[PDB]
RNA sequence: UUGGAUAUGCCAUAUAAAGCGCUUUCGAAGAGUCGAGUUGUUUGGGAAUGCAGCUCUAAAUGGGUGGUAAAUUUCAUCUAA
RNA sequence: UUGACCUCAAAUCAGGUAGGACUACGCGCUGAACUUAAGCAUAUCAAUAAGCGCAGGAAAAGAAAAUAACCAUGAUUCCCUCAGUAACGGCGAGUGAAGCGGGAAAAGCUCAAAUUUGAAAUCUGGCAACAUUUCUUUUGUUGUCCGAGUUGUAAUUUCAA
C-alpha cells in the first residue's frame, strides 16, 4: 500500500522533498485563478481519508484564501462607544480560513455539496485549500449507499452551517467539561429560558 | 476477458473442472499499491516507475523500497507508455513478476 | 432600597427575561400525546415487550453505590457467559453495551442470572412458520404482550437480618481503626520518601 | 395581562382529602341537603343506598 | 481458482 | 483500610475479576509494517533543520542546551527528551 | 387507499454466505493536526474554558483528559485531527 | 511526419443543478448602545437588538481523545434536581455552570489505513428491448457499445475489534 508512505511522508513537512514540492507547487497555484479546479488530488491519500472516491460525481476545487487577522469594516477605523469595544486591528475571526475556504468553493460551486476539505500549501500571503465536492445530482452519488446521505436536503450547504469537521471545530462541538458552552445559543437558551410551570 | 469467462460458463454447464479449462494468467502486475504490495513481499522481479508522475511523492519512496528489497528497478519514461502496455491511459508503475521460461 | 428585615435579594432578572419565558399550559397535553405514541407503539411492535431488558447495576459513588438501578445494556463478557450470541441479543431484544464492562464477579453473575431468565421466559416465533430451528418456540399460540417488570424487576440486596455478635468483634475499635487508617493513608507518601531517602543513605 | 399569571393553585393531597371525606358526610345528613337546595322531603332514606 | 470469476461464469450461464 | 471507606486499599471487597483487554487500548504499539515504513520515509525525506540543529549540538556534546533548544522547538520537555533519544539513537547508528 | 400476517403458486445455481469455538500468532488505526508560546475574543472555568490569528511544530504504548503553574514518577480513563 | 498522454479551453454541445420568497422555531457569522453600578473607564446590559449567510418539519447534537476515584457508570437530546451551588466579579453592582440521582425516549453504526492479483470482480452515459406506476406524469431491470477507473471502483475489516 502506497498510501501508508503517502501518509508519512506528508508528516514530514520540513524534509528537502517536501519543502521544494511546497515551494513550486504554491507558486503554480499563485499563478492560477484564485478558485481554480484541480484535476486530481495533489494529495490522494488525504482525499481518500477525509472520503474522496476516485469515481463519478466527486470533485476538488483548490483555492487560496489570505492568511492574517480580521480588521473591522469600520469607516477610518472609528469605533462607537465604550473603550472595550474600541480596538479594529488586533481582532480576529471566529471560523478558520479553511472554513473560509470551503465557503468560497461551495458558492463557487452551488450544484455541489462540500463534503470536505484540507490544507495543501501555505506561504506568506495565502493559505492553499483543496475542497472536495459531491454532486447530488448524479447517479453515481444516488445509488451509492455510501454517500447518499449528503444527497438528502437537510445536507445543504453544511459549510456555511457549519456542520463539517473543522465547521464544528470553529463551533467547540465536542464531549465534556472542555466544551460547556457550546452549542452556544440552544445551551444559552436553555440557561436563560425561566420555567413557569403550573402549579409552582 | 468476456470470451474467456463465457467458455468457462458452458465448460461448467458441461460438467469439466474449471481448473483445467483455463490456464494461469502470465502478465505484467500494475497499479501503484498492488506493485508496492509486490516489493514488500518480495514477489516483484523487476520494477518501471514512470518518471513524469504528477504528484511526485506517489512515486519517490518507491526507488528506496526496491533497494531495501532488492527488486531490480529502472526510471522509464511516459506514464502514458505504461498505460498503453495494461490497456489503461496512464500507469504509475509497472511490475514483472512471472515469466515464461522463454524469456527467463 | 435596603431597609427591611430579610435575607439580601439576589433576583437575577437583569436581562430580558420575558421574551424567554416558559410556560407549562401543554403540561396534559403533552402527557396525552405521550401515552397515544406509547399505545400505538406497544400495538406496534407486539408481541415483544415494549421496554427491552436492562441489567442491574450500581451507582458511580459513595453517595448511591449501596442501591441497584437499571443499566443501558448488558456487557458482551455477561453474554458470552450466558451463551448467547451478540449479534443474535440485539435480534431479540437484549441490549448490548460494548462500554461497560465487568470488574467483579458479583455483578457478572447478577446479569447472567438476569440474562437466563429472560431466556427461559422468552418465546421466539421462528422466521418461518412452522419450522422452528436451534433456538425457536414450537408452540407460539400462548404468546402475549407482558412487561418485562412484571417478569423480572431490579431487587436491591437486602438488608441484613440480626447476626451474633462475636468476641473478635467485642474486642475491635471502630474510632481508633478509621483515625488510625486515615493518618495511614495520609502519611503514605511521606513514610515512602523517607524509606527510600534513608535508602539511598545507607 | 400576561399568560404568566399563576391560574392553577397547588392543595396538598391530604387536605383534598380531607376537604373529601367532609363532603361525603355532609352528603349523609339530611338537614344539609335541604339547605344545599335538595328536593328530598319524601325521600325514603338518606344516604339513598339503590340496588345492583 | 478465481472464486469470484466462478460466480461470474454461473451468472453468464443463468 | 479494605473494605473499611478510609484506608489505603479501601472499598468493598469483591471476587475481583481479569478484565479482558481492549482493542482501543493497543494503540501506540509499534507495528512492523508501520516501523518499516516510517524507516523508508526517513531514509527518502531526512531530517527536519531543527533536527539537524538538536543532531549536530548532541555529536558536540553540549546535550542540556540540545535539550533547551529542543524544547523551544517542540513545545514542552516530555516531547523535547524524546527527540533527543530519537536523535541520540540516530547518531550512535550512523557512528556504527 | 394503505399495513402486517396468512393461505398458496412461481422464480430462486446456496459449489455459496454467515454466526459461534479455541489460536504461544500478527494486528495497518486519520498531521501545519495534537501540542507549546503569544495576541484578541470568550467562559463559572480561577498561573486560559472554548474559538481564531501568527510563530514554533511532535509522537508510537503513543497521544488526550483527571478543573493551582512547573519537573520527575506512578495509577486510572478515553482513542482526537 | 503521424500518433499517445497530461493540462487547458470552446459549443444555443447531451442531460442536470444553483439563485428568489417565507424565516415563529433551527445552525452559524458579525455586533452595539440606552441601561445597572445612585458618578464612571473594567463590569453589566449581552455572547442581546439591528446587519449577514444557510436548513428542516423539526434543526442541532449523537455512539466517548465521556465521567468519575465508586461495589464504579456508559451515544445524544429534553425534564426535574444538583443550584442561585462550585466559581467569576472596581470580590463592587452583578453574574454562574457540571458529575451523580429521578424521569421522557432509546438504535446503532459507516469509512481511510490490507495483494481480487488465478483474472476492476465496480460505475456513469448512449442505443434497443422488456417492465413497473399516487402517475401514459413514476421507478427500474436486462442486453450491448462508448466511457469513467489501477494516481484504486467492488468484495473484505473498523478497535466493541
Amino acid at each position: 500500500g502506497a498510501y501508508k508512505y503517502l501518509e508519512e511522508l506528508a508528516k514530514k513537512k520540513q524534509s528537502d522533498v517536501n519543502l521544494f514540492l511546497s515551494r513550486v507547487r504554491a507558486w503554480e497555484y499563485r499563478q492560477m485563478n484564485v478558485i481554480h479546479r484541480a484535476s486530481r488530488p495533489s494529495r490522494p491519500d488525504k482525499a481518500r481519508r477525509l472520503g474522496y472516491k476516485a469515481k463519478q460525481g466527486y470533485v476538488i476545487y483548490r483555492i487560496r484564501v489570505r492568511r492574517g487577522g480580521r480588521k473591522r469594516p469600520v469607516p477610518k477605523g472609528q469605533t462607537y462607544g465604550k473603550p472595550v469595544h474600541q480596538g479594529v486591528n488586533h481582532l480576529k475571526y471566529q471560523r478558520s480560513a479553511r472554513c473560509t475556504a470551503e465557503e468560497r468553493v461551495g458558492r463557487y460551486c452551488s450544484n455541489l455539496r462540500v463534503l470536505n476539505s484540507y490544507w495543501v500549501n501555505q506561504d506568506a500571503t495565502y493559505k492553499f485549500f483543496e475542497v472536495i465536492l459531491v454532486d447530488p445530482s448524479h447517479k453515481a452519488i444516488r445509488r451509492d449507499p455510501r454517500i447518499n446521505w449528503i444527497v438528502n436536503p437537510v445536507h445543504k450547504h453544511r459549510e456555511s452551517r457549519g456542520l463539517t469537521s473543522i465547521g464544528k471545530k470553529s463551533r467547540g462541538i465536542g464531549k465534556g467539561h472542555r466544551f460547556n458552552n457550546s452549542p452556544q445559543h440552544a445551551t444559552w437558551l436553555r440557561h436563560n429560558t425561566l420555567s413557569l410551570r403550573r402549579y409552582r | 476477458k468476456k470470451q474467456r469467462l463465457v467458455a468457462e460458463a458452458e465448460a461448467v454447464a458441461n460438467g469439466k473442472s474449471a481448473q483445467d479449462v483455463s490456464k494461469k494468467p502470465y502478465n505484467v502486475k500494475y497499479g501503484l499499491n498492488h506493485v508496492v504490495a509486490l516489493i514488500e513481499a518480495k514477489k516483484a522481479k523487476l520494477v518501471l516507475i514512470a518518471s513524469d508522475v504528477d504528484p511526485i511523492e506517489l512515486v519517490v519512496f518507491l526507488p528506496a523500497l526496491c533497494k531495501k528489497m532488492g527488486v531490480p528497478y529502472a526510471i522509464v519514461k511516459n506514464k502514458a507508455r505504461l498505460g498503453t502496455v495494461i490497456h489503461q491511459k496512464t500507469a504509475a508503475v509497472l511490475a514483472v513478476t512471472e515469466v515464461r521460461e522463454e524469456d527467463k | 432600597a435596603i431597609h427591611v428585615k430579610g435575607q439580601l435579594p439576589n433576583a437575577h432578572f437583569h436581562k430580558d427575561w420575558q421574551r424567554y419565558v416558559k410556560t407549562w399550559f401543554n403540561q396534559p397535553g403533552r402527557k396525552l400525546r405521550r401515552r397515544q405514541a406509547r399505545q400505538t407503539k406497544a400495538a406496534k411492535i407486539a408481541p415483544r415487550p415494549v421496554e427491552a431488558i436492562r441489567p442491574a447495576v450500581k451507582p458511580p459513588t459513595i453517595r448511591y453505590n449501596m442501591k441497584v438501578r437499571a443499566g443501558r445494556g448488558f456487557t458482551l463478557e455477561e453474554l458470552k457467559a450466558a451463551g448467547v450470541s451478540r449479534r443474535v441479543a440485539s435480534t431479540i431484544g437484549i441490549p448490548v453495551d460494548h462500554r461497560r464492562r465487568n470488574r467483579s464477579e458479583e455483578s457478572l453473575q447478577r446479569n447472567v442470572e438476569r440474562i437466563k431468565v429472560y431466556l427461559a421466559h422468552l418465546i421466539v416465533f421462528p422466521r418461518k412458520a412452522g419450522q422452528p430451528k436451534k433456538g425457536d418456540a414450537t408452540d407460539v399460540s400462548g404468546a402475549e404482550q407482558t412487561d418485562v417488570a412484571a417478569v423480572l424487576p431490579i431487587t436491591q440486596e437486602a438488608v441484613e437480618e440480626a447476626k451474633p455478635i462475636t468476641e473478635e468483634a467485642k474486642n475491635f475499635n471502630a474510632f481508633s481503626t478509621l483515625s488510625n487508617e486515615r493518618a495511614y493513608a495520609r502519611y503514605a507518601g511521606a513514610r515512602a520518601a523517607f524509606q527510600k531517602k534513608r535508602a539511598e543513605e545507607a | 395581562t400576561k399568560t404568566w399569571r399563576k391560574w392553577h393553585v397547588k392543595v396538598n393531597q391530604n387536605e383534598k382529602r380531607y376537604a373529601i371525606a367532609s363532603a361525603v358526610a355532609a352528603s349523609g345528613v339530611p338537614s344539609l341537603l335541604l339547605a344545599r337546595g335538595h328536593r328530598i322531603e319524601e325521600i325514603p332514606e338518606v344516604p339513598l343506598v339503590v340496588d345492583d | 481458482p478465481s472464486k469470484h470469476e466462478q460466480k461470474r461464469i454461473l451468472q453468464l450461464a443463468y | 483500610a479494605p473494605g473499611l471507606v478510609v484506608g489505603l486499599n479501601k472499598g468493598k471487597t469483591l471476587t475481583k475479576r481479569q478484565l479482558p483487554e481492549r482493542p482501543s487500548r493497543r494503540k501506540g504499539h509499534l507495528s512492523k509494517r508501520t516501523a518499516f515504513v516510517r524507516s523508508i520515509v526517513r531514509e527518502v525525506a531526512g531530517f527536519a533543520p531543527y533536527e539537524r540543529r538538536v543532531m549536530e549540538l548532541i555529536r558536540n556534546s553540549q546535550d542540556k542546551r540540545a535539550r533547551k533548544l529542543a524544547k523551544k522547538r517542540l513545545g514542552t520537555l516530555k516531547r523535547a527528551k524524546g527527540k533527543i533519544e530519537e536523535l541520540t539513537s540516530v547518531i550512535q547508528s550512523s557512528r556504527l
